[PDB]
RNA sequence: GAAACUGCGAAUGGCUCAUUAAAUCAGUUAUAGUUUGUUUGAUGGUACGUGCUACUCGGAUAACCGUAGUAAUUCUAGAGCU
RNA sequence: UGAUUCAUGAUAACUCGACGGAUCGCACGGCCUUCGUGCCGGCGACGCAUCAUUCAAAUUUCUGCCCUAUCAACUUUCGAUGGUAGGAUAGGGGCCUACCAUGGUGGUGACGGGUGACGGAGAAUUAGGGUUCGAUUCCGGAGAGGGAGCCUGAGAAACGGCUAC
């Protein structure tokens, strides 16, 4: 959530509560949007960028899993990698493709489903690209103790009343497998954005 | 739509004279216990609906959890095993 | 570092800055040594100081949260140079603001405050007749 | 005992006074709403219609329209309903309080009457002093109907509060203010906007 | 700018743990049994008249000013406004 | 979509009919056909409808809780138990209520009684194993003198609201 993320970035001493004065004078900017809401939904690849003489930030995780700033490029700030949380399905093409933060976009690519991530720009909120969720790609795992680790999916488990696990071959010790809630598919052959050292 | 499963055998079916379609179903487990070590064994009946039908007692069938409905049936009988002969 | 006397100089040492382009001003720490001798002042630091990063006044610079250790010879606080008044004066909070000058404390009483407001919302009409209306009554 | 009388003609009020059983006792027994023939009343008070609007009783409790009743009856109250205002602490508060009952009695301190009709005779406090309009129609259309311009005119330059008036705040004296449903470029921007 | 009207909060917080012993509740599911102001982002040729006559703006209360009633009440009557 | 046939869409309808900003606020702008407050339209403020959504909730499934049989059968008065139907409420739902059947549950301790018996994360103290404790700046619920009933509102069976006793 921004209040906290926000004050990452301030904390020598004696701000925080007067995070309150930066915000209503537009100062901080959330991607490229004004949120002055300190409860606001975040997860795992929000973009902050502010106006002007500004700087462009990606969320990362530290060891607990919790959000913290790394400075990111200005060209990869236009983009957003934005997981498909549901969806709406089908006919006369209709879709609500949920996001995180809570991002509603719009309108077939020749596949979708749940649990596949989508890649967008960021303000004017129209599909770059469409990432298909598949072995072999690379995820990074949001919740629980392993958070901050990347790995390439080694298989995916099906089975009855939902799909069980999906299991990651790599990790800093060795394999594990998560919940498809938990992963969040972050590169694949087609498009990658993964190029970074992570966590723990 | 559908719940969890538990197995369970029947220990009723045929319990006084003329019953309503449905049956009692015993489930005995056993967990460990602080101290002793030795796993404690509590019983427990529960009413399971006969939907399906076809259902004669002491036979084991397996369940599958739908809503409830009127209050202690939470089970429903989804398959069954069948037995030899 | 800190102008001398004959009474030693308590350094004016800065550590731990960033220039944070949001808040608009320059937060550090104000480690100050004191070999041999007490207290440097919040008027001596901000006569200094001003000089080297050359905002070059002292009325809108504030040192505060001394606090130390035991042991003697350092204190550490923390003071800010801020890039204008008027810009200042909305990022800090009031209590720098009341020390430094800028600002005068009000003090309240809430037992009259919070009571008046009620009494405003009951009189509904002039209300003047009231009064002579309850000396006829009695 | 005491009348607070109103004549809205002049919107003006004060109260005056009646004494005598046989002038007060045409007021009792008497509904809420219903008219009262002024000559009964009293000799000064001729040719005026009088309307029974409500008054209070000793202990202050006020008529209630409807409710009946010679005495006090207990009924729940809401906010925004006769007899209460000021309004409840909370939203949607409701409270039961003795309330009096439409039926004029002999235990009223005070009837409240309003004059339908002028009589023959001035009443001195009432009728003869007179009262301007506290303020006038702010709206556009509204100052239409009282002052006849039409539509093209336009409102401000003839008007202000209650005709246009000039008036001191503190050492100064002179202007409108701005009159609004009042057809402006601000107001069509939006509306084109809409299309 | 005081106030008044409208809007929203006051359901939150804080406190206590009497009752309450499969109950609260915990882990765990289900919601294909549902609701959700706020937040987030999409989303409106429609509106009517034989689709050329047919519809483009109505008033009425508080602040107020004045007049009143009760021993007193988050008390309230009444007029002239708007 | 594992599982909705709902959705999307087709067709005939319902409706004392929901919404589409008259003061659509505020600060500014082009372009001229009668060079005309002509005719256009940006930006975000607050409000508007329906949908997904988020912040949420409330029911519900599995499993788990101290002590006692000097508590062995419990329940069906007036739903106990299940079926069928309906009305209700956000919704399934004995939820209640009609009709219908006669069940449900128990030695694996049910049913009953007691308990500073809130539950939990946790605490104390124990090598360990355990034992004991849990009023407590947190987490979830209950109550706010005792009880019932209800308005408003997204939401309260509210209590520094009401209404009644």
């Amino acid at each position: 959530p921004l209040i906290l993320i926000i004050r990452n970035r301030l904390k020598y001493a004696l701000t925080y509560r007067e995070v309150i004065s930066i915000l209503m004078q537009r100062h901080v900017l959330v991607d490229g949007k004004v949120r002055t809401d300190k409860t606001y939904p975040a997860g795992f690849m929000d973009v902050i960028s502010i106006p002007k003489t500004g700087e462009n930030y990606r969320l990362l995780y530290d060891t607990k899993g919790r959000f913290r700033l790394q400075s990111v490029k200005d060209e990869d700030a236009k983009f957003k990698l934005c997981k498909v949380r549901s969806v709406q399905f089908g006919q006369k093409g209709i879709p609500y493709l949920n996001t995180y933060d809570g991002r509603t976009i719009r309108y077939p690519d020749p596949i979708i489903k749940a649990n596949d991530t989508i890649k967008i720009d960021l303000e004017t909120n129209k599909i770059v690209d469409f990432i298909k969720f598949d072995v072999g790609n690379v995820v990074m795992v949001t919740g629980g103790r392993n958070t901050g680790r990347v790995g390439v999916i080694k298989n995916r488990e099906k089975h009855k009343g939902s799909f069980e696990t999906i299991h990651v071959e790599d990790a800093l010790g060795h394999q594990f497998a998560t919940r498809l809630g938990n992963v969040f598919t972050i590169g694949k052959g087609n498009k990658p954005w993964v190029s970074l050292p992570k966590g723990k | 739509g559908l719940g969890f499963k538990t197995p369970r055998e029947a220990i009723e079916g045929t319990y006084i004279d003329k019953k309503c379609p449905f049956t009692g179903t015993v489930s005995i487990r056993g967990r460990i216990i602080a101290g002793t070590c030795h796993s404690a064994k509590m019983n427990r009946t529960i009413i399971v609906r006969r939907n399906y039908l076809h259902f004669v007692k002491k036979y084991q069938r397996y369940e599958k959890r739908h809503s409830n409905i009127p209050a202690h049936v939470s089970p429903c009988f989804r398959v069954k095993e069948g037995d030899h002969v | 570092m800190a102008d001398t006397k004959t009474a030693p100089a308590v350094t004016l040492r800065t550590r731990k800055f960033m220039t944070n382009r949001l808040l608009s001003r320059k937060q550090f720490v104000l480690e100050v040594l004191h070999p041999g001798r007490a207290n440097v002042s919040k008027a001596d630091l901000k006569e200094k100081l001003a000089k080297l990063y050359e905002v070059k006044d002292s009325n809108c610079i504030f040192v505060f949260k001394f606090r130390t250790h035991f042991g003697g010879g350092k204190s550490t606080g923390f003071g800010l140079i801020y890039d204008n008044l008027d810009a200042a004066k909305k990022y800090e909070p009031k209590y720098r603001l009341i020390r430094n000058g800028l600002a005068t404390k009000v003090e309240k009483s809430r037992k009259q405050m919070k009571e008046r407001k009620n009494r405003a919302k009951k009189i509904r009409g002039v209300k003047k007749t009231k009064a002579g209306d309850a000396g006829k009554k009695k | 005992m005491k009348f607070n009388i109103a004549n809205p003609t002049t919107g003006c009020q004060k109260k005056l006074e009646i004494d005598d059983d046989q002038k007060l006792r045409a007021f009792f027994d008497k509904r809420i709403s219903q008219e009262v023939s002024g000559d009964a009343l009293g000799e000064e008070f001729k040719g005026y219609v009088f309307k029974i609007m409500g008054g209070c009783d000793k202990q202050g409790f006020p008529m209630k329209q409807g409710v009946l009743t010679a005495g006090r009856v207990r009924l729940l109250l809401h906010r925004g309903t006769p007899c209460f205002r000021g309004y409840g602490r909370r939203d949607g508060e409701r409270r039961r309080k003795s309330v009096r009952g439409c039926i004029v009695s002999q235990d009223l301190s005070v009837i409240n009457l309003v004059i339908v009709k002028k009589g023959e005779n001035d009443l001195p406090g009432l009728t003869d002093t007179e009262k301007p309009r506290m303020r006038g129609p702010k709206r556009a259309s509204k100052i239409r109907k009282l002052f006849n311009l039409s539509k093209d005119d336009d409102v401000r330059k003839y008007v202000n509060t209650y005709r246009r008036t000039f008036t001191t705040k503190n050492g100064k004296k002179v202007k409108a203010p701005k009159i609004q449903r009042l057809v402006t470029p601000l107001t069509l921007q939006r509306k084109r906007a809409r299309i």
